[PDB]
């Protein structure tokens, strides 16, 4: 309704379950990792003055970061206080280690390191004041394997602010904007359902035509649903692309 | 004259770019001198006279029976022999001990320049152990250059009656 | 005496099982007995009772020397009896001691000398300390105990055996045979060394797992199956204490059938494990010897079996193997005992790379680091006494890579 006054939901990502289902075809380690659902957006006119190493903190009701995924929790220094406050909390079993950005900054210099510090943890999430650190000392290793730290506030240091801001975080899609007419957001995974995987794309529609695209769902060019290795089956197509465009330039 | 190869290796010193980039690890592992020694332990006896639990120290390990028994302990990491002690048999061991051990060792010019660091006149033989967690690859590089430019230069000469 | 059962009580043990019913009654008497039971029938009970009473009847001391000496096959299985012999004597002035392969020979013989009352033995070490140590009393020997004496014969003990027999006084001395099976040596041997009438009683899965990986492939497996029953066979209790002990140091609470070597806690622990619907416990073979298996989702064979014969017969939810390149020639074994199996295959993204944090923990821990070399020393010379020496051969395993799975940057010091 809010992209171009009509809502052709529902039918299209029911149908999607099935069509990645129909596609389906003795190891020790097994894990839940199902395969992500990949929601293509292209834009009439780039939506990127430059490289922003953040992501974008979409609020979701189905979270795509399962609970089971460890997380890494970066504080300014001191950690000890940040450290007491995080097992105060009780998200000891969620936040597995918490680091100081001096210690972060030092205790891990070599790329090599940075590989292994990576591959502990399956999410990280920084301090809002700390983020903008993070673009060195992290390096390349980290913002192109799919590993970007989220900016949460714990400004105030409070186990109850702890708990919401992982929950929220934990709750939540992200999408690193990059300067392009073209991205895909991560709606969920097989797993959700096809009610559920609806509720998540029009939530994310909202969110980014509030605060991503300047214009608003009016510059949206074209959106499509894909997987890993599915079809962009496409959702949704401007009637007014074409003419909207030679009008603008 | 004709020097036999176990005294014929101390004329093979360490290059002085890695030398200088040795030394650079070692004066941040200096052991507190005899003032800041009697300052930190007056400090920590007023805590104590009046009324009141820390981190294991960092230094060079100094000595010569300390530092040979941290070798055969497979304790040291990295072993600078000084290039002139003068009796030479002091340290005539220490390469081939330090061999035996797979220890990573060098000899490094002006045994003076060793006592300096542990704020002595004069040191036989410096042992870095173990470092902190910020200097591994500080560490960890030195290592890998005393493997190309003392192990894998020289070696073959070592082994080769000097003199003549 | 009541001291016997005040120690009794405080074991919790109560009532008294069947193999015990032909055996320690006649036993009591002084007369000798060929028993023979099954395994964790609870034999130790039932050769330690008796002889206790009757070390307390001549009211024997250190100066007069050894009493009674018990013979074990296997350095575990006669700590095991050392532990249940200590826990009898809680309330006891008689001295007890254990000597072993593998261990300090010259601590071994300082202890001798002083005098020790109720000695449990190996047969490799016992012929050695009987024939050089100086200052070993012994001429007031008046019990002797042997357990497992098929095991024994098998392991290739027989020369050691007669020699004992030979040296030790057979006079006015009471004698015992333990086996489960009869066999001609077992026979032999009972001829030759008891009394002449004794009163006689009567699907696989395996992990190809280098040394160095062998605990992040356990650790990570343990992650992943945290909400399930997992229960893991260890070589020794000295490893069990230690793989505990870390666990627990690295945020992953586990149990162990160790405690502290009361008899009381493992039951407890074991009970607690039963009646847990999801938990993970730690034991040896011998701890687990005879007991009774719970519905357990996963059994783990982290150490090769002392007694291969006997595992393939205890295993017929899921079972696995930690079975190092070297020791590959075990699946040979397991064709020729026509027993089905399959491999499983894991990926080395997914183990964890916490070597050198599990270093740095182990280093800066006291307790941490003794425990870690009395698991690595313990492990090293359970291998040497394994009876399957061309498939587990000591010499073939690689010690810097066992080390480094004990969280070790260099193998210790270690003799044998």
């Amino acid at each position: 309704e809010l992209l171009g006054s009509d809502a052709p939901l529902e039918k299209v990502c029911s149908a999607l379950l099935e069509y990645e289902s129909k596609r389906k075809s003795l190891l020790e380690d097994e894990q839940d990792d199902i395969e992500p659902v990949w929601l293509q957006l292209a834009t009439l006119k780039f939506i990127g003055n430059n490289r922003k190493l953040i992501p974008y903190k979409i609020a979701i009701k189905n979270p795509v970061i399962p609970s089971s995924s460890e997380a890494c929790l970066i504080v300014k220094d001191p950690q000890r206080v940040y450290k007491d406050l995080v097992n105060e909390a009780g998200l000891s079993k969620v936040v597995t280690r918490v680091i100081g950005l001096s210690k972060l900054k030092a205790k891990w210099n070599s790329y090599e390191q940075k590989r292994q510090l990576r591959d502990q943890f399956d999410i990280f999430l920084a301090d809002d004041r700390v983020i903008p650190m993070l673009p060195r000392i992290l390096g390349k290793t980290f913002y192109q394997k799919s590993k970007v730290p989220v900016p949460v506030k714990i400004s105030k240091g409070t186990a109850e602010q702890l708990k919401r801001e992982v929950v929220s975080a934990y709750g939540a899609t992200y999408f690193n904007s990059a300067p392009c007419s073209s991205f895909m957001i991560k709606c969920g995974h097989v797993s959700n359902t096809s009610t559920e995987l609806a509720e998540n794309v029009e939530s994310i529609l909202q969110f980014v035509s509030k605060h991503i695209v300047p214009d608003g769902a009016k510059g949206i060019a074209s959106i499509h649903l894909k997987t890993s290795q599915s079809i962009a089956i496409p959702l949704w197509n401007n009637p007014n692309l074409k003419e909207l465009i030679a009008s603008s330039r | 004259l004709k020097v036999p190869p176990a005294i014929a290796q101390f004329q093979k010193t360490l290059d002085k770019n890695t030398a200088t980039q040795v030394f650079k690890l070692l004066n941040k592992y200096r052991p507190e001198t005899a003032a800041e020694k009697k300052q930190r332990l007056v400090a920590e006896a007023e805590a104590v006279a009046n009324g009141k639990v820390s981190k294991k120290p960092y230094n060079v390990k100094y000595g010569l029976n300390h530092v040979v028994a941290l070798i055969e302990a497979k304790k040291a990491k990295l072993v600078l022999i000084a290039s002139d002690v003068d009796p030479i048999e002091l340290v005539v061991f220490l390469p081939a001990l330090c061999k035996k051990m797979g220890v990573p060792y060098a000899i490094v010019k002006n045994k003076a320049r060793l006592g300096t660091v542990i704020h002595q006149k004069t040191a036989a033989v410096l042992a870095v152990t173990e470092v902190r967690e910020e200097d591994k690859n500080e560490l960890a590089s030195i290592v890998s250059a005393v493997d190309a430019n003392f192990s894998a230069k020289y070696d073959e000469s070592r082994r080769k009656w000097g003199g003549g | 005496s009541e001291n016997i059962q005040k120690a009794i009580k405080e074991m919790g043990f109560e009532t008294m099982t069947e193999i015990q019913k032909r055996s320690i009654p006649p036993l009591l008497a002084g007369r000798d007995v060929l028993g023979a039971a099954k395994t964790g029938s609870g034999k130790t009970l039932a050769f330690l009772i008796p002889t206790i009473e009757m070390l307390y009847a001549l009211k024997f001391k250190p100066r007069n020397g050894t009493g009674v000496i018990i013979i074990s096959p296997t350095r575990e299985l006669a700590l095991q009896i050392f532990g249940v012999a200590k826990e009898l004597l809680k309330y006891h002035h008689q001295t007890f001691g254990i000597v072993i392969g593998g261990a300090n020979r010259r601590a071994e013989a300082d202890k001798l000398v002083k005098g020790v009352n109720l000695l449990v033995a190996t047969p490799g070490r016992l012929l050695d300390h009987l024939q050089n140590t100086k200052g070993f009393v012994f001429r007031n020997l008046r019990s002797l105990v042997i357990d497992e004496a098929d095991r024994i014969l098998e392991i290739g003990f027989e020369d050691e055996m007669r020699q004992i027999m030979k040296i030790l006084p057979s006079e006015n001395r009471q004698t015992l045979l333990f086996s489960a099976t009869q066999t001609t040596k077992v026979e032999d041997l009972a001829r030759i060394s008891l009394k002449p009438g004794p009163l006689y009683v009567n699907e696989q899965g395996y992990v190809v797992v280098d040394s160095d990986k062998r605990f992040l492939l356990l650790f990570s497996f343990l992650k992943r199956n945290l909400k399930k029953k997992v229960i893991v066979f260890m070589s020794s209790c000295a490893s069990v204490k230690y793989m505990a002990e870390l666990l627990n140091y690295i945020d992953l609470p586990v149990l162990d059938l160790h405690g502290k070597q009361k008899q009381q806690r493992r039951t407890n622990t074991f009970f607690e494990f039963c009646n847990a619907e999801k938990g993970i416990l730690l034991c040896t073979n011998v701890a687990a010897r005879g007991l009774d298996i719970p519905a357990v989702d996963w059994i783990v064979q982290y150490d090769p079996p002392d007694d291969p014969r006997d595992y393939i017969h205890r295993v017929g939810g899921k079972s696995l193997m930690f079975l190092a390149p070297s020791e590959l020639g075990f699946l040979r074994y397991l064709k020729t005992a026509k027993v089905s199996l399959n491999e499983f295959e894991f990926p080395a993204n997914k183990v964890a790379n916490v070597q050198s944090q599990l270093e740095k923990l182990v280093s800066k821990n006291y307790y941490l680091q003794q425990s870690a070399k009395d698991g690595y020393r313990s492990y090293l010379q359970a291998y040497a006494s394994y009876s399957l020496k061309s498939i587990f051969d000591i010499n073939k395993l690689d010690l810097a890579k066992v080390a480094k799975s004990f969280g070790f940057a260099h193998p210790p010091n270690v003799n044998i």
